[PDB]
């Protein structure tokens, strides 16, 4: 929520991942938290 | 390869097709590019869905459903809920918690709908426009909400385009959509968006943010229950006592003058944004004299004037609630028939200190527009 677009862009872009018609923010941090490890 | 857009209004619906890399929005069997959100049926319990609904409204006044979006993913005592009920003139009852919607036919027969089965029809009718059209059958569709709908009613809103034969690939929020149309998705840093949707109904105000080309709704407010319709009802309030002033008739006795009087109130309401004067006609079986009156721009916009001014007072909250100034607007949207009016375009830049809206988009079709533009990106 706190970081910027371009860093949650980057985020995905950096686990070789694109958010396809992801018109929100709120988009980009779905598709983030799907992708991210929670319980190391 | 055809994907749609579909704008669901509470008022007016819109259809947006996707096809070689760009949007068309396509015209209905009455060769308007906005369908009435009205459902009637038959007595023989066909559909009407669309114009023919809302043009026979006043002869079949208590069983012609419209504002289904009002109920549609809601509960029974939800305060809105018991308020809209006030103001149906259709029958509305309770469910197990839940709002039904109940209509008479005729010959004894009374069909019941949740609120999901009455706005599939009208998506039927969207997706029928589009087919009958370009002559082939779409399914790959979005179709939007107004930013403030929860979980429930987004999945209300699927599951009417699931019963509709829709793939629902995305529920997007209306006014994203509008600024997509408007082209603000093209626009880099950190910029606040005021979006004024002011539709046949209903008014609604969002505070988009936009960050590099990324949406976020911050805040929304407006009011329910202002809209086109009531500067249309306050001009033919207007022209019903003119008409007895003139003939001494009550041309509410004649429920077809009344619905005839309408559409040349919405026909001079479209004039008088590019006109300074406009005629309305009333035919009657009831009278022989067919009246016959001019309407200004003036008087048009002095009957309306109240309610053109308090559509500032939700621009006012939304922009609090965000702890934004009125020039920490960076852009104005524009949605709606309505925001045509001169007078509305008048106060909305007087507010914002002389700036300029977004302009390329018919504002009555930048919804569904933009859902159709995510439904092509989508695909
Ligand atoms: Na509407």
């Amino acid at each position: 929520k706190k970081l910027r677009v371009k860093e949650l862009k980057k985020i995905l872009d950096d686990w070789g991942e694109m958010c396809k018609g992801c018109a929100e923010k709120s988009d980009y941090i779905r598709k983030i938290n799907e992708l991210m490890p929670k319980y190391a | 390869g055809t994907v749609v857009g579909i704008d669901l209004g509470t008022t007016y619906s819109c259809v947006g097709v996707f096809k070689n890399g760009r949007v068309e929005i396509i015209a209905n069997d009455q060769g308007n590019r906005i369908t009435p959100s009205y459902v009637a049926f038959t007595p023989e319990g066909e559909r009407l869905i669309g114009d023919a609904a809302k043009n026979q409204l006043t002869s079949n006044p208590e069983n012609t459903v419209f504002d289904a979006k009002r109920l549609i993913g809601r509960t029974w005592n939800d305060p809105s809920v018991q308020q809209d009920i006030k103001f149906l003139p259709f029958k509305v009852v309770e469910k197990k918690t839940k709002p039904y919607i109940q209509v008479d036919i005729g010959g004894g027969q009374t069909k019941t709908f949740a609120p999901e089965e009455i706005s599939a029809m009208v998506l039927t009718k969207m997706k029928e426009t589009a087919e009958a059209y370009l002559g082939k059958k779409v399914t790959h569709a979005v179709v939007t909400v107004p930013a403030y709908f929860n979980d429930a009613q987004r999945q209300a809103t699927k599951d009417a385009g699931t019963i509709a034969g829709l793939n629902v690939m995305r529920i997007i929020n209306e006014p994203t959509a509008a600024a997509i149309a408007y082209g603000l998705d093209k626009r880099e840093g950190e910029k606040n968006i005021l979006v004024f949707d002011l539709g046949g109904g209903t008014f609604d105000v969002s505070l988009l943010t936009i960050d590099n080309g990324v949406f976020e709704v911050v805040a929304t407010n407006g009011d329910t229950h202002l809209g086109g319709e009531d500067f249309d009802q306050r001009v033919m309030e207007h022209f019903i006592k003119l008409y007895k002033k003139k003939t001494g008739k009550d041309v509410r006795k004649d429920n077809r003058a009344v619905q005839k009087l309408r559409r040349e109130v919405e026909k001079a309401k479209r004039a008088l944004s590019s006109q300074h004067q406009a005629r309305i006609e009333i035919e009657s079986f009831f009278e022989g004299e067919d009246f016959s009156e001019t309407l200004t721009r003036a008087k048009f916009e002095e009957l309306n004037m109240d309610l053109f001014r308090s559509t500032m007072k939700p621009v006012q909250k939304v922009l609090e609630d965000s702890d934004l100034k009125k020039s920490d607007i960076d852009e104005i949207v524009l949605v709606g028939g309505s925001t045509r009016i001169p007078k509305i375009q008048q106060l909305v830049k007087e507010f914002f200190n002389g700036k300029e809206p977004s302009r390329g988009i018919n504002p009555d079709e930048a919804v569904a527009y933009g859902a159709a533009v995510q439904a092509g990106v989508l695909s």
